[PDB]
């Protein structure tokens, strides 16, 4: 008899790729984003500009 | 709004006779704030009909207060009617109370600032009152129109 290798994704090298999340109410959302700001650093310059 | 002209190390008995340059008008190309003076200068005499039309693209800006580091101009006339400035009176003419001024370059190439701590000069024009402004502009339009 062959058994099966059960293998799971914890343990994989992917594992560190992408973070992950049990969302039970998935199948209930409409259009959903996520939101982003920063800010680029800026050096003073001597000038006439 | 005022300008910003910075300088560069001049000779210490040159900064004595451009300070007392404080009424005559700079024509700048640009109105940005901070500005250099390279930017701004005029070769000698020469071709009076060219700097008489140069005299409309550019439009003019009067110094106040000089420093041997910068020196703050004041932008003429952009967007102010009422902004009340001294400037001197560099013309051959008298001018009386309730004078239209205007500004005409200067004649025979005689007159100039030849700065040579830093090998540039700069022609400030005359200022004239309206009334022989006009008979000058007529006299130089007439003598090269006829001229073919």
């Amino acid at each position: 008899c062959s058994t099966l290798s059960l293998v799971r994704f914890l343990e994989l090298g992917l594992s560190v790729a992408c973070v992950c999340t049990k969302f039970p109410e998935l199948s209930y959302v409409a259009e959903g984003t996520i939101q982003f700001e920063v800010q680029q650093p800026m050096i003073a310059r001597d000038g006439p500009h | 709004m005022e300008v910003d002209i910075a300088l560069p190390t001049l000779s210490p008995g040159d900064l004595s006779a451009l300070q007392r340059c404080e009424g005559r008008v700079v024509f700048l190309e640009t109105l940005r704030r901070h500005a250099t003076l390279r930017e701004v200068a005029l070769p000698c005499g020469g071709d009076v009909l060219a700097a008489m039309a140069a005299y409309r693209r550019r439009f003019a800006a009067v110094i106040t207060r000089v420093t041997p580091h910068r020196m703050l101009a004041t932008p003429l006339g952009v967007g102010g009617r009422g902004q009340s400035l001294v400037l001197q009176n560099t013309g051959p003419f008298d001018l009386t109370n309730g004078d239209h001024v205007c500004l005409v370059p200067p004649l025979l190439g005689d007159e100039c600032l030849r700065l040579t701590s830093a090998n540039l000069e700069l022609r400030f024009p005359m200022t004239l009152p309206l009334a022989q402004a006009r008979e000058l502009t007529a006299r130089v339009v007439a003598r090269a129109a006829e001229t073919l």
